[PDB]
RNA sequence: UUUUCUACAUAAGAAUAUCCACCACACGAAAGUUUUUAUGAAACUAAAAACCAAAGGAGGAUUUAGCAGUAAAUCAAGAA
């Protein structure tokens, strides 16, 4: 299959390749694990353009940046390829040189936190230095050119013995958040609210991607030593990224994704937004564009199999008759993640 | 055994039935088969006519199962075929064109070549004579030795890996090292053959 | 004549447990209540404690009716397994058959 | 007696019917979370719509601002029917089709 | 480690015996000690939390049981 750069309409079901340094600069953050192994194995970075990423990228070609922030939502079945249709947009709008703020799994902040720190600066809010520092260290390699460019306007107090005052580039505030991990989260939230204040300018086109948005409004697994559960509001991190989807600001576009796999207390088979997000989630999410992401059809399927034949990744001798195609089609119901899992051991 | 002796086994192979017309004694044979009113067994759920099943893979899978989990074993086998496959990719893309002609990226033929090579030729049985147990060299039938190889592989990789080391990784390692004969499995095979030789005289103790 | 002295004392335990039953229920009504004072409960305590302990429910023992066997009693027929089996095997017990499945 | 269970059951019937028509003080105290429906009135989606149209009016350099004008229009109506059919009817394809169409009209994208 | 946790039902996230001064944790407390609660006239019983986290690192001679929906593993029900 033939392609050049991200945007083409008649190139649906074709293989787009990128460099390794594109992979390192554009996604310093998480890339879906199975796709990361795909890349490390074939040594070529290849994706296939889908109709949902076409529809969404043609809604991000026409954006009017004077208009308030518009919210998009990517929904569908487990392993139907809706986390990567976020990656298409991410690297196309990183190639247009935007500010890419990317959180791979929101639930990671909601679930399984080793260290829960108590903060009364924010009025009874808890922070996760670990996640804050990892996310910041990825945000540093994400966009370098704009971190020397932004000028921070506030007076900021890290410690009784340390302060940074206005006129500072944001590379400095981010690396000062990374270096001292104690206050790293307050640095994250500050990076967020000042990103949103400075997005009014024509210097900032802000693409905000938070996968598993249902984690923001969802029920939390983390608990106090009292054994009492904490709400999604009680974290500094969630409380901050909740102001990042609010659509109060201009110059940006918020691309969102609702998840089952990463979720908590949600059943396995509900792929629809309103259930995952609940009353709080859908109600606070405001009018958004509800994009459906489904499994491959016959052309996308025979294209995926073409892709797996070219790399000789199907090592089964009988995978080369129409029998193999019929059986993998009958086995996966042509689901991309399922077809990945099924061509894993073959 | 809810079946009487009356119930003959299912022939699950599609290719035998699809192409009947060129064989006389076989037409006669499956005619005598279904004409006799033979009650025929319900075909097993584990076996499928799928072009992707290998009964060798099937039995190594089964032998790896613990408790009632077919799922956990099917998964560990998936991950082992996966580790072997991708690791062979990692050895292929770091190499030179000659070795890009040589290297095997098929985990299936690497598996069959890992068990065909690990299979001990003779094996010992204890015999009681004059109050002593002597280990005597015994010629073995194919299936027993198949079992021998598989069992040795499973036993070793269950046993000798460190606690952080996953099963499919370790089994990929030993599969690949058994392909080239240099893993501890063929060492057990070779100790089997050395002990088979030291005592070979006693083979006159064998009455069968 | 009841078949034993055992069945004698236990029968007297059934009569008695029927007699002071109302007293039991009404005293233990207050005694088991949280809202009421602890002070009415100490006095209610001395009260059910004062009752003859032969009139309390749990001092009663289920025995086989005819053979008096204290244990191995089938609740529905009030009959010891020896006697149950004996009766059912002669077919004198209705509906009871030998189980095959 | 069963006559008594019959008379007290039909009693429960009459009683529930007579006290179903009595509106009292605390029923005007009704929480909006208590609702069996999603009423488009006084909603959160309503204030999200009015803020999004406030910023559409502020970005377009249209100085026209009213609650009557913004809400009286056809598109906030398409949103009425869309989000009430989304909350009450639940999750469905034709319903998120109503959502995609009404918000397509509200945010101006075709 | 075919393990342990939480989600959960069968694609997930984290933990993982030695780093070292951990503010100890990986498994493994069914045992203890505290407080409750079930029943009962009477807690010596039973159940649930919190704490505590010990022996144990697949075990000598020698042996039990199983030929298919069996063994093994997981779950519930009833009898008193
Ligand atoms: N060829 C191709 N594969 C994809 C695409 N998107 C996703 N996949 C595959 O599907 C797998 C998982 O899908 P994911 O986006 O994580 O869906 P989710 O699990 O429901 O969130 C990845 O490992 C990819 O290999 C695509 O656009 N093209
Ligand atoms: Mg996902
Ligand atoms: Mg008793
Ligand atoms: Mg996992
Ligand atoms: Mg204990
Ligand atoms: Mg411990
Ligand atoms: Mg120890
Ligand atoms: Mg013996
Ligand atoms: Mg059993």
């Amino acid at each position: 299959x033939x392609x050049x750069x991200x945007x083409x309409x008649x190139x649906x079901x074709x293989x787009x390749x990128x460099s390794l340094q594109e992979l390192k600069t554009v996604f310093p953050h998480g890339l879906p694990p199975r796709f990361a192994m795909q890349v490390k194995t074939f040594n070529e970075a290849c994706l296939m353009v889908r109709k949902p990423a076409l529809e969404l990228l043609h809604y991000l070609k026409n954006t009017n940046f004077a208009h308030p922030a518009v919210r998009y939502v990517l929904y569908g079945e487990k392993g139907t390829g809706k986390t990567l249709s976020l990656c298409h947009i991410l690297h196309f709008c990183a190639k247009q040189n935007w500010l890419i703020l990317h959180i791979p799994d929101a639930h990671i902040w909601v679930k399984n936190c080793r260290d829960l720190l108590q903060s009364n600066y924010n009025k009874q809010r808890f922070d996760q230095p670990l996640e804050a520092s990892t996310w910041l260290k990825n945000f540093k390699t994400a966009n370098e050119h704009f971190l020397s460019q932004i000028k921070v306007q506030e007076k900021y107090v890290w410690n009784k013995r340390e302060s940074t005052e206005k006129g500072r580039p944001l590379g400095e505030v981010v690396e000062q958040g990374i270096m001292r991990v104690r206050n790293a989260t307050d640095a994250v939230g500050i990076v967020l609210k000042e990103l949103k204040r400075q997005s009014s300018l024509g210097i900032f086109h802000l693409l905000v991607a938070v996968d598993g948005v249902n984690a923001l409004w969802g029920r939390t697994t983390l608990k106090r030593e009292d054994k009492s559960p904490i709400a999604p509001e009680e974290l500094a991190l969630i409380h901050n990224l909740r102001k990042m989807v609010k659509n109060d600001w201009q110059g940006g576009a918020i691309v969102l994704t609702v998840s089952q796999t990463g979720s908590l207390f949600k059943p396995r088979n509900a792929y629809l937004p309103q259930e995952l997000l609940g009353k709080e989630g859908f109600d606070a999410l405001d009018p958004f564009i509800p994009i459906l992401v489904s499994n491959y059809n016959p052309k996308e399927f025979e294209s995926c199999i073409q892709y797996y034949l070219e790399n000789n990744w199907l090592q089964h001798e009988k995978a080369h008759t129409e029998e193999g195609k019929k059986e993998l089609l009958f086995l996966s119901n042509r689901n991309p993640g399922q077809l990945e899992r099924l061509c894993a051991y073959l | 055994s809810r079946y009487g002796p009356e119930y003959k086994d299912p022939q699950i192979d599609k290719e035998y039935y699809r192409k009947p017309l060129a064989e006389q004694t076989e037409e006669e044979k499956y005619e005598r088969d279904f004409k006799k009113t033979q009650l025929i067994k319900a075909a097993p759920a584990t076996k499928t006519s799928s072009v992707f099943e290998d009964p060798v893979i099937s039995k190594f899978t089964n032998m790896m199962m613990k408790g009632g989990n077919k799922v956990l074993a099917r998964s560990l086998m998936t991950q082992t075929l996966e580790a072997v496959k991708r690791k062979q990719f990692a050895k292929y893309h770091a190499a030179s064109a000659e070795e890009q002609a040589t290297i095997e990226r098929n985990p299936y033929t690497i598996f069959h070549q890992a068990l065909k090579n690990c299979e001990p030729v003779i094996g010992l049985v204890p015999i009681l004579k004059g109050g002593h147990f002597y280990q005597v060299p015994v010629p073995l039938a194919d299936r027993r030795r198949r079992f021998l190889a598989m069992k040795w592989m499973i036993a070793e990789c269950r046993e000798k890996k460190h606690r952080r080391v996953l099963m499919p990784e370790k089994l990929s390692q030993e599969l690949l090292e058994a392909f080239h004969n240099q893993g501890p499995v063929i060492k057990r095979k070779h100790d089997m053959h050395k002990m088979a030789e030291a005592n070979r005289a006693l083979a006159h103790y064998r009455w069968w | 004549y009841y078949v034993d002295w055992k069945m004698l004392r236990d029968v007297k335990r059934r009569k008695m447990a029927y007699e002071y039953a109302d007293e039991r229920l009404r005293i233990n009504s207050l005694r088991k209540n949280t809202i009421l004072p602890k002070d009415l409960q100490e006095v209610a305590d001395e009260e059910i404690a004062s009752l003859p302990r032969d009139s309390c429910p749990v001092r009663i023992r289920n025995r086989c009716v005819m053979t008096s066997r204290p244990r191995g009693v089938k609740r529905r027929w009030r009959l010891s397994r020896i006697v149950f089996r004996h009766l059912a095997d002669h077919g004198q017990l209705s509906g009871v058959q030998r189980a095959m499945w | 007696l069963k006559r008594q269970n019959y008379d007290y059951a039909v009693y429960l019937l009459t009683v529930l019917y007579h006290e179903s028509w009595k509106t009292e003080e605390w029923e005007k105290k009704k929480t909006e979370a208590d609702m069996e429906e999603y009423i488009w009135e006084n909603s959160t989606s309503e204030k999200n719509i009015l803020e999004t149209l406030l910023q559409i009016k502020a970005a377009e350099k249209n100085l026209e601002l009213s609650k009557e004008e913004l809400l009286g229009t056809k598109e906030v109506e398409d949103y009425r029917k869309s989000v009430v059919s989304l909350k009450n009817e639940g999750d469905n394809e034709n319903t998120l089709s109503q959502y995609k169409e009404s918000v397509k009209r509200l945010l101006n994208l075709a």
